[PDB]
Order: C-alpha cells, then sequence, then structure tokens
C-alpha cells in the first residue's frame, strides 16, 4: 500500500515476519515514520498477526520516578 | 525512489482514486525520480485532494502536476 | 534484475511487482532495446503483459498494448495470444484460449511462465466458469454442462472431479 | 447549424473556466445545457458532473422547481438513457414529490404512473417494496393500480400472467414510449419479462418444497434454459434456493436443512407449548373462573 517496498517488506519480512517463524530480538526500521514506514509498520503487524504492540517513545514521559518500565516489563 | 517503486507508488494510490484521463503516472515516472513515497503518496492523494479541492470528480495530470509541480519543491 | 525478479515474482506471483518489475525492466529493455537481445524487451512485456493478463486488468494490458511505447510499436501472436489471452480470458471462453492457445502455442508455449501459469491459470477459470456453471445444482448430466462449457465430459471430468 | 459537440464543447466548460458559480441560475442552465448537450454528445458525464452538482443547490435554491424539473428531467433524460429504473424512478420520486407540491396529481401522475412502472421497470426494488404501498398511491384516480395491482400481483405472481398481462395492460401499461424509452415494450417487456419472471420465481420460491422443471416451465412459461437460466440467474445470484436436476428436470427448491431445526424447532415445539400449554393454559381455569359460575 506503499508501492515498491516488497525487497524492504520483505526485509522487513526477513527481519521479522520470517524470525517470528524463525534470532532478532528486535529489529531497526530506519526512516521518516508516517512516511509509509509508519504503513511498514501495520501492514507487516497486520500481515504477521502477532498481537501488535505499538509504544511511543513518548509514552512514558510521565513525572514519576515510579511505575514507569513496570507495563514496560509487564506490557 | 526507484521508479518500479513510484511505478508501484503510484499504481497504489492512482489505483483507488478517481482520476481525470489526463493524469498519468508513467507521465510521473520521468517527472518523479528522487523523493519520498510518502510525499510521492501525498502528490497521488494530493493530487487526490487538488480535483475535490477544485472540485474535479476527475483528477487530472493537472491535479497531479498541481501536486507534483508544487510539491517537487514545496519552496 | 527485474525481470528474474517477476521471473520469481511470476511464479509466486504478487505480478504488481513482476509487472513493475517488468515495466521498468521492460522500460530499460525498451531503451535497453538493441542492446537487450532485442525482443526479450517485449518478451518481459509478454511476461509484463501476461502479469497483468494473469492480473487479469486487461485494459492496462490493452493500454499496455495501445500504448505503442509499451508496444514498442512492436506486435507478436504472442502478443496477439497475450491480447487473445485476455479476450479469452474476458470471455472467460474455454474455446476461445484454446482457440488463441493453440494457435498462439508459438510465443505462448515458448513463455514457460504462461506455458506453466496461464495454462493452469485458464484452467482455474474453466473450473471457475465450471464452478459457476456448477452453480446449477447437482444430479445433472456433465453433458449438459459439457455442451454447456462445450467440452467432452471426459476432459470435463477429471478436471470436475479434481476440483 | 448541427454544430453539437463543439457547440457543446465551446459550452462544455463552464463549471470550471466560468463562474464559481458566481450566479447558478445563469450557470445552471448552460450547466443544464451542457447536460442537455451532454444528451446531444451522449455523454451524461458532462451531464454527471455538472448534475451531481447542482441539484441539492436548487434544493438549497429558495428550491426552484424549474431548476429541480429542467435538471430532474435531465436527472430523467440521464437515468432514460442510462435505463436504472429504481434510481430512473427514484429521481422521479424525488422531484415528483415536489411536484404534488408542484403540478396537480394528476398532470404529475404519469411521473408516478411511469414512477412505480420504472420501479417495476428496475428488476425489482427493495425500497421499491416499500415504496410500494406509499399511500394514496394507486393515486386514486387513475390506474396508476395495475402498477400497484401488479405490484400486489407479486405476492401472487404467477407467470401464466406474462403474455395475458401484458396483453392486458398497454394503453401506456406496457406500451411506453411515454417517459420511457421502451422503443418496443421490451425495454419494459422484455426487462419486465424476467422481471415478473424474477418476482414470480420469489412466490414461486416460496411455494416450493420440490417441483418440476416442467412445472416450472409449465408454470414459467418458459423453455428448460430460460427457466435454467433464471435459476442459475438466482442461483449464480445465490437469491434463491432450488434443485438444477435436469435429469430430473425437477427443482428441489432446497430447503436449507441442516439448521439443526428441531434445535430449535423442538426449542419451538417446546415454545409451541412454552406458547401453548403456557398460554393456552394462564386463561384457562382463570376463565371458568374470570366467569365462575
Amino acid at each position: 500500500d506503499v508501492g515498491g517496498l516488497d525487497m524492504q517488506k520483505q526485509e522487513i519480512r526477513e527481519a521479522v515476519e520470517l524470525p517470528l517463524v524463525q534470532p532478532p530480538r528486535g529489529v531497526l526500521l530506519y526512516g521518516p515514520p508516517g512516511t509509509g514506514k509508519t504503513m511498514l509498520v501495520k501492514a507487516v503487524a497486520n500481515s504477521t498477526k502477532a498481537a501488535f504492540i505499538r509504544v511511543n517513545g513518548s509514552e512514558f514521559v510521565h513525572k514519576y520516578l515510579g511505575e514507569g518500565p513496570r507495563m514496560v516489563r509487564d506490557v | 525512489r526507484d521508479r518500479r517503486e513510484r511505478r508501484l507508488i503510484f499504481g497504489t494510490i492512482a489505483s483507488k482514486m478517481s482520476l481525470a484521463p489526463e493524469a498519468d503516472l508513467d507521465s510521473l515516472i520521468i517527472r518523479n525520480d528522487s523523493l519520498s513515497g510518502a510525499v510521492i503518496a501525498a502528490i497521488m492523494q494530493e493530487a487526490g485532494l487538488r480535483a475535490v479541492r477544485k472540485n474535479r470528480y476527475v483528477i487530472l495530470q493537472s491535479d497531479l502536476e498541481e501536486a507534483y509541480a508544487t510539491q517537487v519543491k514545496t519552496d | 534484475l527485474d525481470l528474474m525478479s517477476g521471473i520469481l515474482h511470476c511464479e509466486d506471483k504478487d505480478y504488481k511487482t513482476a509487472f513493475s518489475y517488468f515495466f521498468e525492466s521492460f522500460e530499460s529493455y525498451h531503451n535497453l532495446t538493441t542492446h537487450n537481445s532485442y525482443e526479450k524487451a517485449c518478451q518481459v512485456l509478454k511476461y509484463m503483459l501476461l502479469s497483468k493478463i494473469m492480473l487479469n486488468l486487461i485494459d492496462d494490458v490493452k493500454n499496455i498494448l495501445n500504448a505503442k511505447y509499451t508496444k514498442e510499436t512492436y506486435q507478436s501472436r504472442g502478443i496477439d495470444a497475450m491480447k487473445a489471452v485476455a479476450e479469452a480470458y474476458n470471455n472467460r471462453s474455454l474455446l476461445d484460449f484454446n482457440t488463441a492457445l493453440k494457435q498462439y502455442e508459438k510465443e505462448l508455449m515458448g513463455d514457460e511462465l504462461t506455458r506453466s501459469h496461464f495454462n493452469a491459470l485458464y484452467d482455474t477459470l474453466l473450473e471457475s466458469n465450471l464452478c459457476k456453471i456448477i452453480e446449477p445444482f447437482e444430479c445433472v448430466e456433465i453433458s449438459h454442462i459439457s455442451k454447456i462449457i462445450g467440452l467432452d465430459t471426459q476432459q470435463v471430468e477429471g478436471k470436475l472431479s479434481q476440483m | 447549424e448541427g454544430k453539437i459537440d463543439e457547440a457543446a464543447d465551446i459550452l462544455c466548460e463552464l463549471q470550471v473556466e466560468t463562474y464559481g458559480s458566481m450566479e447558478m441560475s445563469e450557470k445552471i442552465q448552460f450547466i443544464l445545457e451542457q447536460m442537455e448537450l451532454s444528451i446531444l454528445k451522449g455523454d451524461y458525464s458532462q451531464a454527471t458532473v455538472l448534475s451531481r452538482k447542482i441539484l441539492k443547490k436548487t434544493f438549497k435554491n429558495p428550491k426552484y422547481e424549474s431548476l429541480k424539473l429542467e435538471y430532474y428531467n435531465l436527472l430523467v433524460k440521464i437515468s432514460l438513457h442510462k435505463r436504472e429504473y429504481l434510481e430512473v424512478a427514484q429521481y422521479l420520486q424525488e422531484i415528483y414529490q415536489t411536484d404534488a407540491i408542484k403540478s396537480d396529481e394528476a398532470k404529475w401522475k404519469p411521473v408516478l404512473s411511469h414512477i412505480v412502472y420504472f420501479l417495476v421497470l428496475s428488476p425489482y426494488g427493495n425500497l421499491q417494496n416499500d415504496l410500494i404501498h406509499k399511500i394514496q398511491n394507486d393515486n386514486n384516480l387513475k390506474k396508476l393500480e395495475s402498477q400497484e395491482s401488479l405490484v400486489k400481483l407479486f405476492t401472487t405472481n404467477e407467470l401464466m400472467r406474462w403474455p395475458i398481462v401484458q396483453k392486458t395492460y398497454e394503453p401506456v401499461l406496457n406500451e411506453d414510449d411515454l417517459a420511457f424509452g421502451g422503443e418496443a415494450n421490451k425495454h419494459h417487456w422484455e426487462d419486465l419479462q424476467k422481471r415478473v419472471i424474477e418476482h414470480n420465481l420469489r412466490v414461486i420460491s416460496e411455494y416450493y418444497s420440490r417441483i418440476t422443471l416442467l412445472r416450472l416451465n409449465e408454470l414459467l412459461d418458459l423453455t428448460e434454459s430460460q427457466t435454467e437460466t433464471y435459476i442459475s440467474d438466482l442461483v449464480n445470484q445465490g437469491i434463491i434456493y432450488a434443485k438444477v436436476n435436469r435429469p430430473a428436470k425437477i427443482v428441489n427448491f432446497e430447503k436449507p436443512k441442516n439448521s439443526s431445526q428441531l434445535l430449535n424447532e423442538w426449542s419451538h415445539n417446546v415454545d409451541e407449548l412454552l406458547e401453548h400449554i403456557e398460554t393456552i393454559g394462564h386463561l384457562i381455569t382463570k376463565e371458568e373462573i374470570m366467569h365462575g359460575l
């Protein structure tokens, strides 16, 4: 749905979709997101059909020394 | 962007986007080179908007060129 | 590459990729022209064609064939096949393929992709037709459908059975 | 001069080139005329973009029936060449209603007389099925009623009727070049042929567990294949059930009998008594006591 990303969508598949089935514990999408790069996420997140969890690096800014990582752990 | 990508990018949005026959992606495949698929996808539906902004139910190559040539340099 | 892309990307399909691979590749080959083993352009095109044609979106196919650039203003039985294919496809007509098929076999069978894909591809269509014809409910003589489809019941049968 | 296209063409660019609709009333007439030329052109599409822009604004006008009607007539004529009859009559119905207001019933009936006619001309409609009665429909002077009577004929539909009803109705009834372009009535008749047959299948549908192809063709007054088509039609439409057995020349009408049924059927058999024993009961003792005596 962003045309021509096959190699890269394969690259993600190679990064994730395959290693989910078959090892990297994390994969780095590099570039402007929301550009189709975020579409990369959902598109594959759709295709992968593993329970999807997005985060923002902006989700945890809460001023507390405190809760924080808990669900970051528990989620 | 390699042109097959655009070719696929263009063959992505104008697929679902009511167009005017003027709208030519293989015209743009030469017009569009070395850009960002999002913006490219934007230019696609930028023209998706512009004809609608012109109330054109048929999105032109103009509408594209509107999108394109306005977005060739947003400057 | 784009060709070899589609060369994979026809097998696994994703014509859209393959075709677009074929597109810019042929676009190259179109421009590569004489450098390219000459007709290999249109071969890619034929694949590029059949890509869309196995994709079965035939305006572009035509639009391709219509565009003389795409056409390289070059025509062939395979082209005409690809058209007729698409036509027979649009026809969904058992015969029309085999019509086009038999005749155009050269520049048709010659392309293993088509030779592989489209044949079976067409065969599914036939079933799909049969499938549509089997929508009329059962206990019904094959010959009906045979007659309907205009095919040998036997010729129908295995395929018919096959489903 | 006989110039048409360029005539259209010089006029074809108005909405765009010309007014931002600084004055529609002016503009829309050209739009109309363009739409009119679009007919002379034969392309509604010119009209279309025009058309689908304009009318709400006539509605948003201190609404101008003329601007409606004219358009609405174009809108008609659009739909005419189009030949999509719900939609046709749908448009009709719209400013038709406006012309209860605007026209009399009378002069405005033929619209209706054609409207539901179109509705019937359309292979059917669901809204049509609501549009069925309207209210004063069978506008309570003309007939105008055989129209709805056909709409009524639906529930009983037979298709021994067809040539009969054909013969039965064509003052304008089957016989309409009038506001519909059946040049022969086929664009009614043919279109309506199936239409009845089509609907005939519906009541056919309900009335059959099983039937011979013959009894169909008997009632359908059709050849097998026609039937088979109409079969395969609603088969391929899925709109019905059946059995195709030509070897039987018989349609089991296809009860989908695996619903497990006596799931609920017995549950209903329960419900029966749940109704019954419960309904029948609660009054009983109550009854002779309610009287006492």
